[PDB]
RNA sequence: ACCAAAGCUAGCUCAACAACAAAUACAAAAAUACACCAAAAUAAAAUAAAACAUUCACCUAACAUUAAAGUAUAGGA
RNA sequence: GACGAGCUACCCAUGAGCAGUUUAAAAGAACCAACUCAUCUAUGUGGCAAAAUAGUGAGAAGACUUGUAGGUAGAGGUGAAAA
RNA sequence: UCGCACACGCUUACAUCAGUAACUAAUAAUAUACUGAUAAUUAACAACCAAUAAACCAAAACAACACUAAAACGUUUAUUAAUUACAUUGUUAACCCAACACAGGAGUGCACCAAGGAAAGAUUAAAAGAAGUAAAAGGAACUCGGCAAACACAAACCCCGCCUGUUUACCAAAAACAUCACCUCUAGCAUUACUAGUAUUAGAGGCAAUGCCUGCCCAGUGACAAGUUUAACGGCCGCGGUACUGACCGUGCAAAGGUAGCAUAAUCACUUGUUCUCCAAAUAAGGACUUGUAUGAAUGGCCACACGAGGGUUUUACUGUCUCUU
RNA sequence: ACUAUUCCAAAAGUUCUUAACAUGGACUAGCAAUUUCGGUUGGGGUGACC
């Protein structure tokens, strides 16, 4: 008997089949033969490094900062301000459709949907 | 005949028996749980 | 009438709905608010769910009447795993045909030549024997699923080894898993043998007829044995949906177009799984007709009529230990009717190869008695074997 | 805790059916009834007990039907016919004479000039003789038989009164019918069941029973040998 | 005892130098010396092989129907089984016109070829019994496609005291970074028939290649090479088994050595590619102790992998290649010396 | 002379006032497939009565506090 | 009022073992291993051991041994009754 | 000479290099078990790994064919089954359950060595104790008893059980229980037991096969339906007179008055009953006799086969049990 | 308490009937529950006595 050791696919019999938490990628075939899908596995999107400027450190005479946390508002003030009051001003606003500022009314339509979150990262 | 060898360890008889589901399973069970959780056992149970 | 379920385990009746349904115009609060089950709250009913984009897998079973090919007549099916009541009456009552004892002369004249035996036959043929029943195998006693198929498979290589002398035999070509669908009217029944037999033997040239006009005439006058208190439909499988397309296991323009003969295994361990000698000579017999069959609605076609040339077939079946020789020759493509000339069959059964086999020495008395090997050997059974294997050279 | 019983299978078959015998148990896991475990495996027949029995509901018509073959059963004192007819297959209980290759007849019909019964003949009571010998006998028409099915035994028809039949049970206790209800005329198989021997208590185990107690006890008062007069006389016969 | 399971066929990067090792094998590309001495038999039909071998191509492709697959892969492995059956089978009768030994032949069709042996030493790492000396143990269980069995031995390719200056691999490993496993149990040399058989000697085999060691699934894994290895692999060992049975049944081991060279042929398959190989087995000891001093070597000769047609279709094929032909045909009309 | 010995702190007592994140009920910590869910029935006895049978305060509830009062009453009285 | 049938009693599924010899016989038959019990003696008695060791013994295709996995719970279970 | 592997179960106790004054080893030496650092078992073996209709009455036992207890195991036809390199997981050990690095408990496949292992830290050669070998003459004279031991390993007769089986794990393996058989009682019937059964069946018990039998008693107490039952609980006699005994007679009392057997018994006491056999001698053993006033008939009586690690007695043979020890 | 019995009531009906459930009140058993088993005594018991 042990009380206190966890719970392992190391402990048990052969039937136990326990995974350590990786994610799953496929689902069993017919003949018995294992089934991967493509799209269940994930895909790095990686950039070309070679082109750029930028390095892991920074040179310790280069300032720091007043530090912003960046608020919703500050956001709203960047993007969605100016487009506002230009066409306030003209008087073209219509508070009915707010899409030309980027407001997207419910997420279902686009791939990468906020509030249910449908990416990993 | 001899006597003291009584347990004969078996995972699926361990768990089966004194398992966390099967606390569950039964308002008792729970109140077991409860009671240890209570008390601050490092083990609330198998 | 007793009923044939146990209401205990009938899967459980819905729990009686709460009042709260029971009462006009009134709305029942239920933790559907809640999405889990509550005590305290009234408990709700759901919409029969509607994944409105149906998965191949998961979906519930598209039920059988929905089919485009589905028909409202019933159609009795016979596949390689039916099994027969009244093995050879019901199969021939189904074939509209009539059985002779022994094999057609041809063969056995075939058979019994000095010159179509092979250079040591007896050595050969017990060899091939011991072979499949004892030394292919790993394992001191091996099992009927193997042997059976090897037995059978030596058997033709014994007999592949004369395309030598007799080189009209290179015109064959073996086959397996082959589908084939035969549809018919039998009596205002419908009949349809359909699914895969073993082993096919194809050749390149069709079989000559075996059976003397007199033997024709001869069938035109028989009477066909009636089993009163059983249909003959008994033993097959009912169906609401099928085909009825006259098909072999080939495409058009196939260069062995003929079927020579079918091979049929019994490889099963256990007794009852396997077929009684009987229903097999049944089994084998539709088979053989649907080979015909099919050959005989491609080269004429669909038409109701008899046969000016007559159709050909043969079947060989197997315990591995105990054989069912069988030829078919088809006369008539019309057996709605049950009074015209019929098809004949000429069926060899029960041919045993060897007596019993010692895999180990059986000993008494601190004594070998019996050394290892087959009891009895019939040089006969192999004689007709080769006979039919020689049929078309 | 809980248990669920083989007996679930919907379609009547032939094929003999597999099983999970109970020593003694209840669904609970308690013991009801002492006594019973460590048979040999058995599997079971499906028994048609309602003999007539229309196989399409489209032709209603009296039935004959064919003996195919006879065979031992575990489950029962009595041997075990396979009948088939038409399209169906089905056991019945076999008459003590019912031998393979055979003709048994079904009829639900009641002629005023009654008939003569063959062994595996089913009828009507109503239709029968009056003294005739009786077995697989309905209690209600249209339920399946209940009574008189162990081997050897057979009733015997006694009256017909009111177009309702009077037989008697095995237990010499008298039982009324209805004139309706469908019987088998005969004995059922293996009459010396009575005088088998079992040799030794290994049999008596292979039949799945365990020893008696080997608790002493006094016999109580209800021992003794009682002379009861025959009860009376059971009637399933609801008055109007 | 304990002992690792040598398959032929597999998924190991390189098998064959690793197969080499272990059997004292070693590899020449390139068929085996051309035996100048046959006999004006070429009177052969190539015609009617074309014919004979489409046949069954087609057959397979084509004509015949199974019941509908949902799959639509057309598994390669479902497919060319039936083809290459149907090939050995039909090729055989007619060859044999020609060929009369295999008249008297009987053709194995999917029957086991088992081979145990011991090769060089190990001081044994862990256990209890660590730092003792013990032998290495081989098994192979192999289920060839086809065999061809006959009373009589094939003609040696070479002498038995021939040398070469190509050397045997030596690995520096164990085996289990192949990876290989030890798992042991019942250890058996068997040549698909029983000691009792009246035929003891192999003639040639067939290999069709399993589902994951199709092509495609190569270049998909950035694997190149390794479609050509993995044939080696196969036929390094088979044939070795094949061989090795064979002298043992003969009462051969590996201290009674081996008087007379054991000779059998292979030929593996992929449904569409194929490639050819010759096995003489010449020093059956592999044991550390006879291996010592013992000069001679185990040899194979094979074929460059190369295909037999191009895409069949709707009942036409399309490519063809009769040198695959002229090569079987080559095996196929293999002898006995006659006495 | 060994073994030993001494520290005053850790906290306690009584009383007033009023690290995300993943994963977790498959054999918990295992992303992913077709169902079912859920439920209640007086507290008892030890003990007092010198035994034990009717009865035996507190033991559930809130209601406090100073009295009326150990009174009216209830009790194998 | 919880907790226990991984020991043991009894089932329920589900696997597995029984060589040789004698026998017309796989017959709760004989002989005798593995296996299973535990007769009789001697050791042992804070033991090697909270019931063992050595000899010696009965059974050994059966009401036989045994694996894993379920089942019955104390006012009860289970029992070829020894509370 | 208990070896290799697997399942189960154990968890790093395994591996390499370094350390050990002390801690683990019941001592040391050194290290599979103490310490530290650093590593490590790689999937083809194994776990995961489809449904709904439909035909199929037909055992495994080298399976020819059968036996009775009636026996697990899947083929094919049809309907749909995400189609696509590589999923995930177990792979060390000298190991586990007994508080121990315990003479014990531990399932399967192969092997009897090709594998594994050491009974003695060093001497001495007292007593007593343990285990073993041998012993003149004698051969059970020992002793509760031939227990143990033996160059023996044979016969016989009894009581009690009929038999193979089971029982008090750890003081009882039996004459207890069970059991084939025989017998009573209770039941006329349907979806969870009994039972997917139906009175030749199924339950509550009794007594123990076979063979011969099983006598009389319903008043009491039950039990059943006032009346009936003992293969239900339970019972089954006096007191005098007569040819030492009493067939016969008187009279009373009971519901009936104890029969057939059997008998000094595994049967209150008297009691080492009387006599015959066995022995030189027997409170033993067997045979008879027998009122046992307390045997006795399914709370079973009587013989009898086979059987018994049951309990007694004889003989053969054998011996260190014993003379009497060495 | 419970399991069966038998009954009056209650309920539904007929002008005195009862199908399954089923309540109150009785009866008869079975299965059972709570509790006790006096003192003296030339030790206790039996006797005798209080
Ligand atoms: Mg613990
Ligand atoms: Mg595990
Ligand atoms: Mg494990
Ligand atoms: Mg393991
Ligand atoms: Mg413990
Ligand atoms: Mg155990
Ligand atoms: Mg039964
Ligand atoms: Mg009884
Ligand atoms: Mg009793
Ligand atoms: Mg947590
Ligand atoms: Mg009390
Ligand atoms: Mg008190
Ligand atoms: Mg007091
Ligand atoms: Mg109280
Ligand atoms: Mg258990
Ligand atoms: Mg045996
Ligand atoms: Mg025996
Ligand atoms: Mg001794
Ligand atoms: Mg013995
Ligand atoms: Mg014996
Ligand atoms: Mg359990
Ligand atoms: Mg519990
Ligand atoms: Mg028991
Ligand atoms: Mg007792
Ligand atoms: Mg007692
Ligand atoms: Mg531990
Ligand atoms: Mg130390
Ligand atoms: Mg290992
Ligand atoms: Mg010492
Ligand atoms: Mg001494
Ligand atoms: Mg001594
Ligand atoms: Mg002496
Ligand atoms: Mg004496
Ligand atoms: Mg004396
Ligand atoms: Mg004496
Ligand atoms: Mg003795
Ligand atoms: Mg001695
Ligand atoms: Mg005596
Ligand atoms: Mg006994
Ligand atoms: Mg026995
Ligand atoms: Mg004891
Ligand atoms: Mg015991
Ligand atoms: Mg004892
Ligand atoms: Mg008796
Ligand atoms: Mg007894
Ligand atoms: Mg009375
Ligand atoms: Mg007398
Ligand atoms: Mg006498
Ligand atoms: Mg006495
Ligand atoms: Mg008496
Ligand atoms: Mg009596
Ligand atoms: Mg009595
Ligand atoms: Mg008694
Ligand atoms: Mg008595
Ligand atoms: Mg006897
Ligand atoms: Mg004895
Ligand atoms: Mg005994
Ligand atoms: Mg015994
Ligand atoms: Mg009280
Ligand atoms: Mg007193
Ligand atoms: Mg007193
Ligand atoms: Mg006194
Ligand atoms: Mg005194
Ligand atoms: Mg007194």
């Amino acid at each position: 008997a042990d009380r206190m050791s966890k719970w392992t696919s190391k402990r048990g019999p052969r039937t136990f089949c326990k995974g350590r938490g990786a994610k799953g990628t496929g689902f069993h075939g017919r003949d018995g033969k294992f089934v991967q899908i493509k799209e269940m596995i994930p895909e790095l999107v990686v950039p070309e490094l070679a082109g750029f400027k930028l390095k892991p450190y920074v040179n310790y005479r280069a300032p720091e900062g007043t530090d912003t946390p960046l608020t919703a508002k500050q956001l709203f003030l960047e993007t969605a301000a100016p487009a506002i009051e230009k066409d306030f001003k003209a008087g073209t606003f219509d508070p009915e459709h707010l899409e030309k500022y980027g407001f997207e009314p419910t997420q279902e339509g686009k791939l990468f949907q906020l509030y249910p979150k449908n990416f990993p990262r | 005949k001899a006597r003291g060898n009584e347990y004969q360890p078996s995972n699926i008889k361990r768990k089966h028996k004194h398992g966390w589901v099967r606390r569950l399973r039964t308002p008792t069970g729970v109140q077991v749980i409860l009671r240890r959780m209570h008390k601050g056992r490092k083990s609330l149970s198998h | 009438a007793y009923e044939w379920g146990v209401r205990s385990t009938r899967k459980p009746e819905p729990p009686p709905l709460d009042r709260v349904y029971e009462i006009p115009g009134l709305e029942p609060i239920t933790y559907a608010g809640k999405m889990h089950f509550m005590p305290g709250l009234a408990r709700p009913v759901f919409p029969p769910w509607d994944p409105g984009w149906t998965h191949p897998k998961f979906r519930r079973l598209p039920p059988l009447h929905e089919h485009p090919l589905y028909k409202d007549q019933a159609c009795y099916v016979f596949h390689q795993r039916c099994r027969l009541l009244e093995g050879v009456k019901q199969a021939l009552w189904l074939t509209k045909t009539q059985l002779i004892e022994g094999l057609p002369e041809k063969v056995l004249r075939l058979a019994d030549d000095p010159r179509n035996h092979i250079e040591n036959q007896d050595e050969r043929v017990l060899n091939a024997i011991s072979h499949a029943r004892l030394w292919h195998s790993t394992e001191d006693i091996p099992k009927r699923e193997t042997y059976c198929p090897v037995i059978v498979d030596s058997l033709i290589q014994l007999c592949k080894s004369q395309i030598l002398k007799h080189p009209s035999l290179a015109r064959r070509i073996c086959a397996q898993n082959n589908t084939l669908s035969a549809t018919w009217n039998r009596e205002s029944i419908l009949l349809q043998v359909h699914g895969s037999s073993g082993a096919r033997l194809n050749a390149k040239d069709p079989l000559p007829p075996v059976a003397s006009q007199e033997e024709v005439e001869a069938t035109k006058n028989h009477v066909l044995e009636t089993f009163y208190p059983i249909s003959p439909t008994m033993g097959l499988q009912e169906c609401n949906v099928y085909d009825v397309n006259d098909d072999t296991g080939f495409q058009e323009g196939y260069p062995y177009p003929c079927p020579h003969t079918l091979y049929f295994l019994e490889s099963a361990n256990l007794r009852p799984r396997r077929f009684q000698p009987d229903q097999l000579r049944a089994k084998m017999i539709l088979f053989a007709f649907g080979s015909a069959l099919a050959q005989a609605r491609l080269l004429y076609g669909n038409d109701s009529k008899v046969l000016e040339q007559p159709v050909v077939v043969q079947s060989v079946g197997t315990d591995g230990r105990l054989f069912q020789f069988l030829v078919l020759q088809l006369n008539t493509t019309d057996l709605a009717s049950d009074e015209g000339v019929k098809n004949l069959a000429w069926v060899d059964s029960d041919q045993l190869l060897y007596q019993h086999f010692w895999c180990l020495p059986v000993i008494k008395k601190k004594v070998v008695v019996e050394p290892v090997g087959p009891i009895g050997f019939q040089p006969e059974t192999f004689r007709k074997f080769l006979a039919l294997y020689l049929h078309g050279a | 805790a809980t248990s669920v019983s083989w007996k679930s299978r919907t379609k009547y078959t032939v094929m003999p059916v597999k099983m999970r015998k109970s020593g003694g148990r209840n669904h609970t896991g308690q013991i009801q009834v002492h006594g019973i475990g460590g048979g040999h495996k058995q599997r079971y027949r499906m028994i048609d007990f309602l003999r007539f029995r229309p196989e399409h509901e489209s032709k209603p018509g009296p039935f004959e039907e064919k003996v195919i073959a006879v065979r031992y059963d575990p489950c029962r004192s009595a041997d075990i016919a396979l009948v088939a007819g038409g399209n169906r297959k089905r056991w019945i209980i076999a008459t003590e004479n019912m031998k393979a290759g055979d003709t048994v007849l079904n009829s639900d019909h009641i002629g005023r000039m009654a008939v003569a019964a063959r062994e595996g003949d089913a009828h009507p009571l109503g239709a029968l003789p009056v003294g005739t010998l009786i077995n697989n006998v309905e209690s209600e028409p249209g339920r399946g038989a209940q009574y008189i099915r162990a081997a050897g035994t057979c009733g015997v028809l006694l009256r017909k009164v009111n177009g309702t039949a009077i037989i008697q049970l095995p237990s010499k206790r008298q039982m009324q019918v209805l004139e309706t209800c469908i019987a088998t005329v005969g004995r059922v198989s293996n009459v010396d069941h009575n005088k088998r021997v079992i040799g030794k208590a290994g049999r008596n185990r292979w039949l799945g029973k365990r020893p008696n107690s080997g608790l002493w006890q006094r016999k109580g008062g209800w021992a003794g040998r009682k002379i009861r007069p025959l009860p009376p006389m059971k009637s399933y016969v609801k008055l109007p | 005892f304990m002992k690792y399971v040598v398959y032929p066929q597999t998924f190991a990067l390189n098998a064959d130098n690793w197969y080499q090792s272990f059997t004292k094998t070693v590899f020449l590309s390139g068929l085996p010396p051309t035996p100048a001495k046959l006999e004006p038999e070429p009177t052969l039909d190539i015609t009617a092989l074309r014919e004979a071998v489409c046949d069954c191509l087609l057959q397979e492709h084509f004509f015949l129907r199974r019941k509908k697959r949902a799959p639509v892969i057309q598994d390669r492995e479902a497919i060319a089984s039936p083809f290459l059956d149907q090939l050995v089978a039909s090729l055989t009768g007619l060859l044999s016109v020609h060929n009369p030994v295999l008249a008297a032949a009987a053709l194995d069709c999917k029957r086991p070829v088992h081979f145990f042996w011991l090769r060089g030493e190990e001081i044994i790492p862990r256990g209890h019994r660590k730092g003792r000396v013990d032998a290495l143990r081989y098994q192979i269980n192999d289920k060839p496609h086809n065999q061809i069995r006959i009373s009589r031995q094939l003609p040696e390719f070479v002498p038995l005291d021939y040398s070469i200056p190509i050397e045997v691999p030596v690995m520096s490993c164990k085996p289990d970074k192949l990876p290989l496993f030890k798992r042991q149990y019942e250890n058996t040399i068997f040549i698909g028939s029983k000691t009792a058989d009246p035929l003891c000697y192999g003639h040639t085999q067939f290999h069709l290649l399993p589902d994951k060691l199709k092509r495609e699934k190569l270049l998909k894994q950035n694997c190149a090479d390794q479609i050509e290895v993995v044939f080696r692999a196969n036929a390094i060992a088979s044939l070795f088994a094949w061989t090795g049975a064979q002298a043992m049944y003969q009462g051969f081991w590996s201290e009674a050595d081996v008087t007379r060279p054991f000779v059998s042929q292979g030929v593996i398959t992929d449904g569409k590619y194929f490639s050819f190989f010759c096995y003489q087995l010449n020093t059956l000891a592999l044991t550390a102790q006879a291996d010592q001093n013992n000069p001679r070597k185990n040899i194979c000769w094979g074929t460059q992998s190369k295909p037999l047609y191009e895409t069949i279709e709707d009942n036409n094929v399309k490519g063809f290649n009769d040198d695959v032909l002229l090569q079987l045909v080559q095996f196929l009309l293999n002898r006995p010396k006659e006495d």
